[PDB]
């Protein structure tokens, strides 16, 4: 149960982060994410583990008022999720 | 109930369960398709004659028709 609860979190988040910090993107340089740390999904994965445990390393955090708004989002639901079966 | 029996519980049957397993992998496959589509390693940027972008490797397009193929089947 808690490995599901976490693929299921994690997936969820990592798109939504990644979808999230590509609003606020510039458009003048010609890679779509420049600026973010969330350059792809997997990046997300990485990062939705981290902060859904609470660890919270900083290597790679949300710059963005969605991003933001996300991570908030992430670091609560993971809190829940993780406090379910344990 | 032949018909229906596709949407039953998997251990409702062995038809339904072999299905269950074919349409877990094809949905295993369309995410995996989205992850990989989104790097960076499967975007290299070309050049368009006057635009310039990053376009996407034709492999996750086709696998994309493959899946959705199956579950428009389905
Ligand atoms: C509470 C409700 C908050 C709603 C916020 C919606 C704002 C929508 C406004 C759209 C335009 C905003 C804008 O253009 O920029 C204004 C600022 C600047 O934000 P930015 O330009 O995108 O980047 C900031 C990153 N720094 C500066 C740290 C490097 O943007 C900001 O500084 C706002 C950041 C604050 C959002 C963080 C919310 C944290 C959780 C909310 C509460 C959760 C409760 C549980």
């Amino acid at each position: 149960l808690l490995i599901i609860f976490l693929a299921l979190g994690v997936l969820i988040f990592a798109t939504m982060i990644y979808y999230a910090e590509r609003i606020g993107a510039q458009p003048n340089d010609p890679s779509a994410s420049e600026h973010t740390h969330f350059k792809n999904i997997p990046i997300g994965f990485w990062w939705a583990v981290v902060t859904m445990t609470t660890l919270g390393y900083g290597d790679m955090y949300p710059q963005t008022w969605s991003g933001m708004l996300v991570g908030a989002l992430c670091a609560l639901a993971g809190v829940l999720t993780i406090a379910m079966p344990v | 109930p032949r018909i229906w029996a596709l949407f039953e519980d998997p251990y409702s049957s062995r038809y339904a369960r072999y299905v269950a397993f074919a349409s877990l992998f094809f949905i295993l496959v369309s995410i995996t398709t989205f992850c990989l589509e989104t790097h960076e390693r499967f975007n290299p940027i070309v050049n368009k004659t006057y635009y310039r972008e990053a376009e996407t490797e034709a492999f996750l397009t086709y696998i994309e028709g493959v899946c959705v193929v199956w579950f428009t089947f389905e």
